[PDB]
């Protein structure tokens, strides 16, 4: 599976 | 051995030809299993393997649901990095992301990790305690603080050490009779005459997996290096791979010269005379 | 910004056999950015329906892809993969050799 969130942008 | 689920995802700009495209592949090992494209027709996750299509709809319109998210902020990010680096609009440029796991032989956590690139170049890594970053340049500092305020390196490790070691463990037993195989190399050696004084002997591996595979020359039982050429290892399109190394020697010396292949599905080396 | 040129390899699936089914597999590596044209040429013509691998990359950011179809080698064929990127003055042709 993959991942999601991880931040909130660049 | 020790096994690694991988993720490959990119992003490319192309300014005044609609949003840009994303392709996002998945691996486990040297085999793939999974696809995203932007530009396809089923706009999904889709399976690239036999052992991964025996999952639920609920798996597939969820990874679907992950990965489109994704490339959203992909395209967002395209945006905004290039105003860090104060570019026009109308180049094009790319983003690319790779992340996983490894585990071991007993299914333990071994490791993750994550970075990211722009252009090619390095941007944004995840560091090895999994609890920090590292930014290649002073644009990649602005997203470092960014990402520190928003907490995304425990949302990185939650991950890490939560659902990518679990799924890559329930991937392993359900492909377990091809993601567990060990394909050695079939091995052969040919000769070229060069020349009057000079000829080639090559030596081939063929039909190996994993693709991690050590070739070498010996000559009196020392490594050779002159006169080498080594080629990338290359893939055969049914799951396994092949790769060749060369080298060049006086006729008659012929003998004197000795290829020596190891490989996981090889206990004991192979080794190789042209006779 | 850095550009990569194609490593081009030009090579069959399973060792050739004149009349006997096979694949032809022309492996582009090692380039950035991803925009590529590959061709696989049976006398110089381009092959229709040659499929590809999906995009990826290695650990130094470079891209590969696999360009592959199914043909049958005889004594009479020469093919050639065709190379096309912005690294490159000029696409780059690449003929199969049976022991490469």
């Amino acid at each position: 599976v993959v991942v999601g969130a991880v931040g909130v942008g660049k | 051995g020790s096994h690694s689920m991988r993720y490959f995802y990119t992003s490319v700009s192309r300014p005044g030809r609609g949003e840009p495209r994303f392709i996002a592949v998945g691996y486990v090992d040297d085999t793939q299993f999974v696809r995203f494209d932007s530009d396809a027709a089923s706009q999904r996750m889709e399976p690239r393997a036999p052992w991964i299509e025996q999952e639920g709809p609920e798996y597939w319109d969820q990874e679907t649901r992950n990965v489109k998210a994704q490339s959203q902020t992909d395209r967002v990010d395209l945006g905004t990095l290039r105003g860090y680096y104060n570019q026009s609009e109308d180049g094009s440029h790319t983003i690319q992301i790779m992340y996983g796991c490894d585990v071991g032989p007993d299914g333990r956590f071994l490791r993750g990790y994550r970075q990211d690139a722009y252009d090619g170049k390095d941007y944004i890594a995840l560091n090895e305690d999994l609890r920090s970053w590292t930014a290649a340049d002073m644009a990649a500092q602005i997203t470092k603080r960014k990402w520190e305020a928003a907490h995304a390196a425990e949302q990185q490790r939650a991950y890490l050490e939560g659902r990518c070691v679990e799924w890559l463990r329930r991937y392993l037993e359900n492909g377990k009779e091809t993601l567990q195989r060990t394909d050695p190399p079939k091995t052969h050696m040919t000769h070229h005459p060069i020349s009057d004084h000079e000829a080639t002997l090559r030596c081939w591996a063929l039909g190996f997996y994993p693709a991690e595979i050590t070739l070498t020359w010996q000559r009196d039982g020392e490594d050779q290096t002159q006169d080498t050429e080594l080629v990338e290892t290359r893939p055969a399109g049914d799951g396994t791979f092949q790769k060749w190394a060369a080298v060049v020697v006086p006729s008659g010396e012929e003998q004197r010269y000795t290829c020596h292949v190891q490989h996981e599905g090889l206990p004991k080396p192979l080794t190789l005379r042209w006779e | 910004m850095i550009q990569r040129t194609p490593k081009i390899q030009v090579y069959s699936r399973h060792p050739a056999e004149n009349g006997k089914s096979n694949f032809l597999n022309c492996y582009v590596s090692g380039f950035h950015p991803s925009d590529i044209e590959v061709d696989l040429l049976k006398n110089g013509e381009r092959i229709e329906k040659v499929e590809h691998s999906d995009l990826s990359f290695s650990k130094d950011w470079s891209f590969y892809l696999l360009y592959y179809t199914e043909f049958t080698p005889t004594e009479k064929d020469e093919y050639a993969c065709r190379v096309n990127h912005v690294t490159l003055s000029q696409p780059k042709i690449v003929k199969w050799d049976r022991d490469m």
